[PDB]
């Protein structure tokens, strides 16, 4: 089993969308590592109820999964400079399956 | 327990003498920490703690549960230059 | 002398307490001698420390604590009880999580409480035991047949 | 009398009754059921411990309606004049007077036999009607009163201490949680209801291992209620730890739980002490090395103490309980295993000479464990009920609507996310508690 990612680089106020391919009582989310700083939680979906977001990103980001297609998205909207980080995909079922983490750097133009 | 060094002056210090949590180390004047690794436990599964990298000693903190007071055992000494 | 701490897990009413008594043996379970036994397995003499908790099954949250104290496990089921055979993999899953390993020493023990007729084919049990990569031993309380065999074999997997 | 028109006459013998060894009052090891009744109603002396033990444990070898029949057979003495006068002052009188003492003890300490069987109660009132003779027409005045009394289904000795409050204000049930109630008042209130759960367990629910078979719910209801209570707090403690995703807030929750433990150990609530030790031992909680790394060393000792109780087949625990002085809430789980092992490692019918006897030595041992459970059930606790908090803990449903697998698995996945394995490094997580995380401490006034 593996975990994947799809994103890139874009300017401020953007709308970058991220993907994961997972290839049941589980929990999955996103984490980002800003350079020189500690790894950070951004958001999760415990399928039990709904999803939680990090305080940095309350109303700008949104998580989801198309159970039909083994995929998981973080929608990034109203982006800023501060969210420049490698962005990891992560699924805890009975093991911590992490992901390599696509880069996302945002400029102001 | 008994830690018995070898090689002389890559040192070596496995031991024998049961505890599910263990931090063996190299404590190398006035001695201080030079090296510690963790073997079999919780989150600190294989973490590795160095000082900044001379009579070397071998360490072993022994503990049954993450909240139990340890039992540290030292070596004999392996000074070299 | 080496000492082996063994934990008997299983569903209620498969006779895990019956199995332990019959290894050690009026029985009084207060005394210390009621759960330690000096035995000689394969020439080597050792001391079996046996943890059996039958009756505390409803204390479900306590299972992780007890299981942790031991280094081998008899995973017992009853042969007239099919549910208990099905419930066996859950104990193996739980024992693994706690010891923190995928190769914890365990043997699968199928007990004959003679009460209704057998409803678990020894085929199934072996087939199950083959997958987990562990020994399978069928025991009888009312006959001591293969009680000494389950326990000694567990000590062998530990070794 | 005759050996045929009165069966309780067959002389003693090594196929009728065996006594124990070791000094002037006999102790039965085994005996046929008839012999066992005879000794329960012996002319020469009364045996209160036999009567107590027998009425507690007979149902496993003689059904309650059989017992009543024997007890009447024992009462209908037949007649064989000078050394038949002794046969009234010394025999029939003591026997008949010792049947009626049975009936009084029976109908008064084991009345559940008659709750569950109206006809058994019928026969008894019939039988005590036939009782005449102004010698007992006063025992029957005592039994029939008892019967009627039984058909009719705080007074603190000293001053309780003042009821500690910490963040949550009285009357604000909606803010009640682990970190906002006062740690001293949590342990007090839990201990309060945990003791009341413990005290509710009737020996009808233990004898016969009946909590381990198909009708445990009909027969062992207050024991199960008591076990399910301590299972829920252990799980709540666990859910409170691993659902605190932030490392600093978690060390605050673990800290506050160890503090509760502390007051628990002060109150001699070994049940609640073990709720916490089990929590701390579960495979989600135990693996969080980073979180224990920051516990005040004085606290690590407090927990180390409690966990060592459990170690070595509960040796240190067993010691401490026999030393502490009530009030006290013991850990029930040990008596559960001792009662099963005892009933399953001793034969039901010791056989001798070719006939079965009833192993009453095995029954006596079970009775002793039951008795020991009761000695800790009589002294209550000098603490005041805070009914708002009692309702809060009464309602704890940490498992939600989840089955136990789903939830146990969830609790483990949660510990995985908040402290990952060696390679992947420790992420940092938002705070969820909005109040301050400083323990009010565990001292009163």
């Amino acid at each position: 089993q593996l975990v994947e990612s799809g994103g890139g680089l874009v300017q401020a106020e953007g709308s970058l969308r991220l993907s994961c391919l997972v290839s049941r009582s589980n929990l999955m989310g996103w984490y980002r590592q800003a350079p020189g700083k500690q790894r950070e939680f951004v958001a999760r979906i415990n399928p039990t109820g709904s999803a939680n977001y990090a305080d940095s990103v309350r109303g700008r980001f949104t998580i989801s999964k198309d159970n039909s297609k083994k995929t998981l998205y973080l929608q990034m909207g109203s982006l800023q400079p501060e969210d420049t980080a490698v962005y990891y995909c992560r699924l805890i079922q009975n093991r911590d399956y992490w992901g390599q983490g696509t880069q996302v750097t945002v400029s102001s133009h | 327990v008994q830690l018995v060094e070898s090689g002389g002056g890559r040192l070596s210090c496995a031991a024998s003498g049961i505890l599910p949590i263990n931090v063996m180390g190299w404590y190398r004047s006035q001695r201080e920490l030079v090296a510690t690794i963790v073997t079999s436990g919780g989150s600190t599964a294989g973490n590795t703690n160095y000082v900044d990298s001379a009579v070397y000693y071998c360490n072993l903190k022994t503990r049954r549960a993450p909240w139990a007071t340890p039992n540290n055992y030292w070596g004999q000494g392996t000074q070299v230059t | 002398m080496t000492e082996y701490k063994l934990v008997v897990v299983g569903a209620v009413g498969v006779g895990k307490s019956a199995l332990t008594i019959q290894l050690i043996q009026e029985y009084d379970p207060t005394i210390e001698d009621s759960y330690r036994k000096q035995v000689v397995i394969d020439g080597e003499t050792c001391l079996l420390d046996i943890l059996d908790t039958a009756g505390q099954e409803e204390y479900s949250a306590m299972r992780d604590q007890y299981m942790r104290t031991g280094e081998g496990f008899l995973c017992v089921f009853a042969i007239n009880n099919t549910k208990s055979f099905e419930d066996i993999h859950h104990y193996r899953e739980q024992i693994k999580r706690v010891k923190d390993s995928e190769d914890v020493p365990m043997v699968l023990v199928g007990n004959k409480c003679d009460l209704p007729s057998r409803t678990v084919d020894t085929k199934q049990a072996q087939d199950l035991a083959r997958s987990y990569g562990i020994p399978f031993i069928e025991t009888s309380a009312k006959t001591r047949q293969g009680v000494d065999d389950a326990f000694y074999t567990l000590v062998r997997e530990i070794r | 009398p005759s050996a045929d028109v009165y069966r309780f006459a067959e002389p003693d013998s090594e196929e009728n009754i065996i006594f124990e060894e070791n000094a002037g009052i006999p102790i039965i090891k085994a005996g046929t059921v008839i012999k066992l009744i005879e000794r329960l109603t012996y002319h020469m002396y009364a045996d209160p411990n036999f009567v107590r033990t027998f009425l507690t444990t007979y149902r496993s070898f003689c059904k309650p309606q059989e017992l009543l029949s024997l007890i009447i057979e024992r009462f209908e003495i037949p007649e064989p004049s000078a050394e038949l006068k002794r046969f009234r002052k010394e025999y029939i009188q003591p026997v008949q007077l010792r049947v009626l003492n049975v009936c009084r003890h029976w109908v008064e300490h084991h009345f559940y036999d008659f709750e569950r069987d109206a006809y058994l109660l019928q026969r008894m009132e019939e039988f005590i009607g036939t009782v005449r003779g102004k010698a007992m027409k006063k025992w029957v005045e005592s039994i029939t009163k008892i019967i009627q009394r039984k058909k009719i289904a705080i007074t603190f000795q000293s001053s309780p201490p003042t009821v500690e409050w910490h963040i949550s204000r009285p009357g604000h049930i909606e803010t009640f949680d682990l970190l906002t109630l006062h740690p001293i008042e949590i342990a007090r209130q839990l201990t309060l209801l945990e003791s009341d759960l413990y005290r509710a367990v009737q020996p009808s629910e233990l004898v016969g291992s009946v909590w381990t078979k198909e009708d445990k719910e009909i027969n062992s209801p207050n024991l199960l209620k008591m076990i399910r209570h301590t299972t829920n707090l252990t799980l709540w403690f666990e859910k409170c730890i691993v659902e605190t995703e932030n490392l600093e807030e978690r060390v605050a929750v673990v800290s506050r739980i160890i503090e509760i433990l502390q007051v628990f150990q002060e109150l001699n609530n070994f049940n609640g002490v073990l709720e916490v030790v089990s929590a701390m031992n579960s495979s989600p909680v135990y693996r969080l090395d980073h979180t224990f790394e920051q516990i005040p060393s004085r606290q690590k000792k407090i927990l180390e103490e409690a966990h060592e109780l459990s170690e070595d087949h509960y040796k240190k625990y067993l010691a401490k309980l026999r030393s502490i002085n009530p009030p006290c809430v013991p850990f029930f789980g040990i008596y559960l295993t001792n009662i099963l092992k005892t009933e399953e490692g001793n034969p039901e019918v010791l056989k001798r000479h070719g006939k079965e006897l009833i192993n009453f030595s095995k029954r006596r041992k079970v009775a002793e464990i039951t008795g020991e459970i009761q000695q800790y059930q009589n002294q209550p606790y000098c603490l005041r009920v805070e009914s708002d908090i009692k309702r809060f803990f009464e309602n704890l449903n940490p498992m939600g609507n989840s089955m136990e697998k789903e939830f146990t698995d969830y609790l483990f996945n949660k510990s995985l996310e908040i402290e990952p394995r060696n390679p992947k490094p420790l992420p940092r997580f938002p705070k969820k508690y909005s109040y301050p995380l400083k323990s009010p401490g565990v001292r009163p006034s």
